[PDB]
């Protein structure tokens, strides 16, 4: 460990927006933390990014203002960024920089960890099999998820995704309720939440919701407003992810990370790239943002020899309700699945307006079946899905021509669409439904058709369950 | 201490021999001492965005330095005056020059130092008592409507040693003096405040009271809260500036601040000519609304970079009056001009464009600019309660709504309103789309609307349902020629047409409907919904049993009644008391009931 | 195209540093 | 007053496109004017655009050609461009650069004014509300233009916009009824000389050439002087308005060529592009061209602009029409479909709009029923167009009586109201009577845009 006095320089050679270029620094370190002292005396921090001979550049996490070519000092610790982390972080609140904001004490660290963390060896990773209860009807049964499974939430401006996040974080539970309840109740879910580029109103809505739940015994909150500087957002997610790693792989608990507004992260990275004059990719975003999103989306899954788990549940906004926009596409190439909250459903006041049609959850493949959830599950979702798609086709054909050309089968499809939207989609504010109930509701929605119409269902299962 | 020019390129000037420099530090350049601000420094060189057109600065010109950033002055006399982007009172210049032109970079004081004003002490503060920053101690009456209040500036405290007795004093006359450690420091009635720094507050607070909207639409359909954020993107032709004028003219707020970003001086011409004429009273004597409004004019002929400054000064002024313990609704016009100016300063400084040619940091800047808002609790012993709302206006590049600025303003704002070219083409004033527009504050206002009116929800839900159904059936009836339509469809589409051409259409310039109150609006909507419901049940029952009531025969029966329901908006509430209006509404309701009983 | 032209010119002027 | 002897440097360190760089230049004067002596002796001119160190980039008005880095010379003025102004210039003709064309002399220049001009104090503005008599029913009554306003006309190739300009400059008057007259100002913008000849001939047809400040510029002339010409014309208008107490009917033409020249200059200067590749500061440039208008306190004069422009591809979302619409209040939008229907004057009434109805009309000026008549007519025309579109597919059989009434009203509106002719000046009262006669076909009940009192008062005739 380092056992030498710190070092200080004063040669400042320019400021280019959120960057500060400087000269005559001996033996610097790439990715090294720098402190700053202003003429007025305030303190600041930064990160060395570029290095070339004696000249080096940094990035002030809180912007540049009042800096001077000769009346500002800088200090090089000659060490990679080491963050503090303890189990005591539960129940606390902080800003992006990690300093307290809720009047509480300074951080009292249990250990120093690396911001970049480390690349986990894939062989230790245990493939998830548990299927987590969500309470939501659209996610359970149809696009379910697992413990350790990283799923995003696609949404847009003005959509009510915030309370969807509230619901999914509040109604967390396990679906293995068919056994003794006492051993079931031992399990809880530590939550770590990292606001980022989020206005005051949504932040207070979330903290009031958490206070209503009374779950601050196991909630860590990192906060960011709009008025704060922008470059904090470059490092804000990583702090939360590292703390989640420590709370999972060392404290043995089950953690659930929440990330907010990744398009803001992309915007901040693009701003840094615009300052850094590197080669721009499509829509001006740097080429290596793919690898950056990879590095921030891989800290998930459980590991051998332990029993904790890490589930990634980010939310991101699509400008102009676009799907081929860069950030949605690249996130689709990193994350395994999608949800696609839709504006059209929200226009007719259906809450939550979850569009099942473009959704996907690959890891449903082995997360369901006899013993896990129910003998007869997947084909029900497939039949409902194909019926929904064909019903939407019939709806389009009705729009093009009119009800005159529709057959009786088309009428059956249309009433299926109506009932499907009315019952299965619409749930309500705090309607915590069970898995068996949603399966029963699916069977109910299937009942309207006779045996002949269904095509993607085994006849044995139909004879087993349909006649009741 | 001084620098010399090296090069110039329109609104940017590179300089030399300026090692003692700091960004966002004010400066002066040339023999005309034009004001500027540092934006780039490297070696001994630098660059300055100049707030005045630079035809007349050559190389080698002096570059004077100061030590304070961009700043403004707050105090009595600001109310009722007109300012430009960097706070010059236009009346003083027109008096001094006795001309009709702006000389390039005139050095005038922001606030006159030659007018004396009465002063009132705190009446509870004595020499020796301790006070903290943010406490009101003096009252000056700018005019009969507003009682200006002065509070100790932040980062100041200690025990007072002297307070001016009651009497008349000017700005230069020292009034207050405090010591906290053993040092005496004086304080006048004018406050120097940096523009880019947020004023501290105590804590934030939600919305509870509705912001008044003159138009029946955007109040009963897409309301806004007193302290929230609104956006009004709309292509040319509509001239939504008039909607901004209607908002400023009538409002339940206390102070209104209008700012201009690159519009025409004619907008100023209407507002300055009209506001002295307009007058209203609250608790007695009647005073012109000019005494409760402040203007910041900036036409497009003005320098490019000045616009950013102008917006920032606007938010600063509204913040100071927020600390006063009031409600202040501001409307900023043509933020796209600010975006273009920022694009231009960046492009001249040769950065790398991010999207649509605009810089890489427009989003964060716009978000921070909008973030200065909301209803909060002031920091003072008299425990004031302030509030501020913003009405930003967006100018789509050609009407296309996929522009980056429009998406950012949509993503940051809480209330969004839609303007459609065809609706403005219809002369359907105002051109609210009611399809993409939405709000997110109906839930908060439900408590107020239930507590004070006790029936708005069924009306709203049924209105939304009718509008959605009409939108669904529009192209359907277009593509089937209204041939095989049930009576229900015909009643729905025709009552929707009635709602469109009566309840939504509202000419805000005819004298009888320049302004509409909430009670009249809900009365209108109650009458319309009752008519629709009674017609629906009547036609349903008659079709079910026998002698189906088609639209033609009921129309023949009630042509006179629907004509009155169309012409009922002709009320002129200034000439018609509310009691008579509601009596006439009950009279029309019982007329409709009597006709419906006459049918059955 | 404009963005690529701008960065190409930037690289060129950097090349003629000496 | 400048007692400083002039300078001249031969250090031409380069030429790239329409730009020229001058090294070893001593103490550059920004926004300067210089003169160039070609080796063969021809004179040239330009303005200094950029300065940095001992270097000075300079753009040439007439275009780079033949310049030699070793032989040519350049001399320095030390003052921003100042143009000669004169009240006796009326009845004369000059090229874009201002030199005489008719073998006239160097103008005796009452003063030297800044080409870039200066802004106007906000508080020193007075709103105009006097209605102008145009003689066109589609303008007087629907889109009435008042003094101190700058309505353009959006026209495409082959449209008769030139004849509309002729009519508006010929039948100018005052609605509110000593003598009156309008000091015409016009500058061409590279238009083909046939239109210039037609305008000249029509201006003698007016019979008041003594009040015709004319400027010219043809396509074959250098493109870049088109950036200067309108500014010179506007300076002349300023001089004749705020120094001689005269009203000036300033009119321009073919702003598309101006936009193209500015685009070429910007491309040569590799600035950050915008929509369709146009310059970013095209908006601010257009603002400096247009907002120089109106009337001020202490002066009875006024400025009226009619900057007609070409409209490529008849696309409303094309940037030039869009930005011109933003910077101004009103529009006319002559129609191609109407001209193909063989009707004159072919002005589409619906897309047009004027923002000065707020004070130009009303009781005490024209009448207490102008605004509601116009609103009712607009609504009826729009719904007539909509039912026409419906009839285009549905067929007359399934229509109702209201539909046939609306179609007949539309037919009457087009055959009578719009049809006005080339030389038949009409009064405001006649247009109001014609509109009332048109509206008489509909019974009073369906008129949803007229108050009860006016409807009872005027309809029963």
């Amino acid at each position: 460990y380092l056992s030498q006095p710190r070092l200080t320089y004063k040669t400042v050679s320019g400021v280019n927006g959120p960057l500060v270029i400087l000269d005559h620094v001996k033996f610097p370190r790439y990715a090294e933390i720098v402190h700053l002292t202003l003429p007025d005396g305030t303190k600041r921090s930064g990160q060395v990014l570029e290095v070339s001979g004696s000249k080096a550049v940094v990035q002030v996490f809180e912007g540049t203002s009042g800096i001077d070519a000769k009346k500002t000092s800088c200090e090089f610790t000659g060490d990679i960024l080491r963050t503090p982390v303890s189990e005591d972080m539960l129940g606390r609140v902080f800003n992006g920089s990690g300093k307290p904001i809720d009047r509480g004490p300074v951080v009292l660290a249990e250990d120093f960890l690396d911001i970049m963390g480390q690349p986990i060896n894939p062989q230790c990773r245990i493939y998830p099999e548990e299927m987590i209860q969500t309470g939501i009807s659209a996610i359970d049964g149809m696009n379910s998820i697992a413990r350790g499974q990283k799923i995003p939430i696609f949404s847009a401006a003005g959509l009510p995704h915030n309370e969807i996040a509230a619901q999914i974080c509040r109604q967390a539970g396990l679906v293995k309720k068919s056994k003794d309840v006492v051993d079931y109740s031992e399990e809880n879910f530590a939550i770590v939440f990292a606001a980022m580029g989020v206005n005051m109103e949504t932040a207070r809505f979330f903290k009031s919701d958490f206070e209503e739940n009374g779950s601050m015994d196991n909630v860590c909150l990192f906060l960011n407003l709009a008025n704060d500087p922008t470059i904090e957002r470059i490092i804000t997610p990583r702090l939360a992810l590292t703390t989640a790693e420590f709370l999972a792989y060392q404290c043995e608990k089950h953690v659930l990370v929440i990330l907010t507004d990744m398009s803001s992260y992309a915007e901040a990275l693009r701003e840094v790239s615009a300052a850094r004059e590197e080669v721009p990719g499509r829509r001006g975003f740097p080429g290596y943002m793919y690898t950056d999103l990879a590095t921030i989306y891989e800290r998930a899954g459980r590991v051998e020899g332990r029993n904790g788990s890490i589930t990634q549940i980010p939310i991101l906004t699509m400008p102009n309700d676009d799907i081929t926009h860069p950030i949605p596409d690249l996130t689709g190439y990193i994350t395994e699945g999608q949800i696609y909250v839709d504006r059209q459903l929200h226009n007719r006041q259906i809450y939550p307006p979850i569009n099942v049609l473009p959704s996907l959850s690959r890891l449903m493949k082995s997360a369901i079946g006899e013993g896990m959830t129910r003998k007869d599950h997947a084909d029900v979702s497939n039949q409902l899905y194909a019926c929904y798609a064909i019903g939407k086709d019939v709806q389009a054909m009705k729009a093009v021509v009119g009800e005159e050309a529709l057959t009786s089968d088309d009428l059956l499809y249309l009433e299926f669409l109506q009932k499907f939207e009315k019952n299965f989609i619409t749930q309500g504010p705090y309607e915590n439904r069970t898995v068996y109930e949603t399966l029963d509701i699916g069977w109910q929605l299937l009942r309207i058709f006779p045996k002949e119409m269904l095509k993607r269902i085994p006849q044995s299962t139909l004879s087993e369950f349909y006649p009741r | 201490t001084f620098g010399y020019v090296h090069g110039v390129s329109g609104p940017v000037v590179t300089a030399c021999d300026m090692a003692g420099a700091a960004m966002y530090e004010l400066v002066r350049v040339g023999h005309s001492e034009l004001v500027g601000e540092i934006i780039r420094l490297e070696g001994d060189m630098a660059t300055i965005q100049v707030y005045e057109e630079t035809s007349g600065v050559s190389v080698g010109d002096p570059v004077l330095r100061t030590g304070k950033p961009l700043s403004v002055e707050l105090g009595p006399g600001i109310m009722g005056a007109i300012f430009d982007g960097i706070q010059r009172p236009l009346s003083d210049i027109s008096s001094q020059t006795q001309s009709i032109y702006i000389p390039r970079g005139v050095n005038v004081s922001a606030l006159s130092r030659d007018i004396k004003w009465e002063f009132i002490p705190s009446k509870n503060l004595r020499v020796g008592s301790h006070i903290t920053g943010g406490d009101i101690y003096g009252i000056v009456n700018e005019n009969s409507l507003i009682k200006h209040k002065i509070m100790l500036p932040p980062r100041n405290r200690g025990s007072v040693t002297y307070i001016a007795p009651p009497g008349n004093y000017d700005a230069s006359d020292v009034v207050l003096e405090l010591e906290f450690e053993g040092v005496k420091e004086k304080f006048s009635m004018v406050q120097v405040w940096p523009v880019r720094q947020v004023r501290p507050v105590t804590e934030k607070l939600p919305a509870n009271h509705p912001l008044l909207t003159g138009q029946r639409v955007l109040d009963a359909l897409f309301p806004c809260v007193q302290g929230g954020t609104t956006a009004i993107p709309g292509a040319f032709g509509c001239g939504k500036t008039v909607i901004s004028q209607s908002l400023s003219k009538y409002s339940n707020s206390d102070v209104i601040i209008y700012v201009g970003c690159g519009e025409r001086g004619n907008e100023m011409s209407e507002v300055l000519r009209d506001f002295p004429e307009l007058t209203m009273e609250v608790d007695g004597k009647v005073e012109s609304i000019m005494k409760r409004t402040a203007l910041v004019a900036n036409t497009s002929n003005m320098p490019v970079a000045a616009r950013e400054a102008s917006i920032y000064t606007g938010i600063t002024l509204s913040e100071y009056f927020r600390d006063m313990g009031y409600h202040v609704s501001m409307m900023a016009d043509s933020t796209s001009r600010w975006a273009e100016a920022l694009r231009e300063i960046s492009g001249r400084l040769a950065e790398m464009p991010a999207d649509s040619g605009y810089p890489a940091y427009l989003g964060a800047r716009l978000a921070s600019f909008y973030e200065r808002a909301g209803r909060v609790k002031c920091l003072g012993n008299p425990e004031r309660e302030g509030s501020v709302s913003i009405v930003g206006a967006v100018s789509p590049p050609g009407g296309d709504f996929s522009d980056p600025v429009t998406s950012a303003t949509l993503g940051i704002v809480q209330v969004f309103w839609g303007l459609d070219k065809k609706l403005a083409q219809r002369k359907h004033f105002p051109s609210v789309n009611w399809l993409i527009s939405y709000s997110k504050y109906m839930r908060a206002l439900d408590e107020y609307y239930d507590k004070h009116f006790t029936e708005f929800v069924p009306l709203r839900t049924k209105a939304k349902e009718i509008l959605q159904e009409e939108e669904d059936l529009a192209e359907i009836v277009q593509l089937v020629g209204k041939a095989s339509l049930a009576e229900t469809d015909k009643i729905t589409l025709e009552v929707a047409k009635l709602i469109k051409d009566d309840f939504l259409q509202q000419n805000g310039y005819t004298p009888y409907d320049r302004f509409c109150p909430f009670y009249k609006t809900v009365g209108m909507l109650s009458n319309m919904i009752s008519f629709y419901d009674m017609a629906r049940r009547a036609v349903e029952t008659t079709a079910q049993s026998d002698n189906k009531i088609t639209w033609s025969i009921i129309r023949e029966h009630m042509g006179e009644i629907l004509y009155k329901l169309s012409s009922m908006k002709f009320k002129d509430p200034v000439k018609d008391g509310e009691a008579k209006i509601k009596a006439d509404y009950a009279q029309l309701l019982e007329d409709m009931q009597n006709a419906f009983r006459s049918l059955e | 195209f404009y963005r690529l032209k701008k960065i190409q010119e930037k690289k060129k002027i950097i090349k003629e540093k000496f």
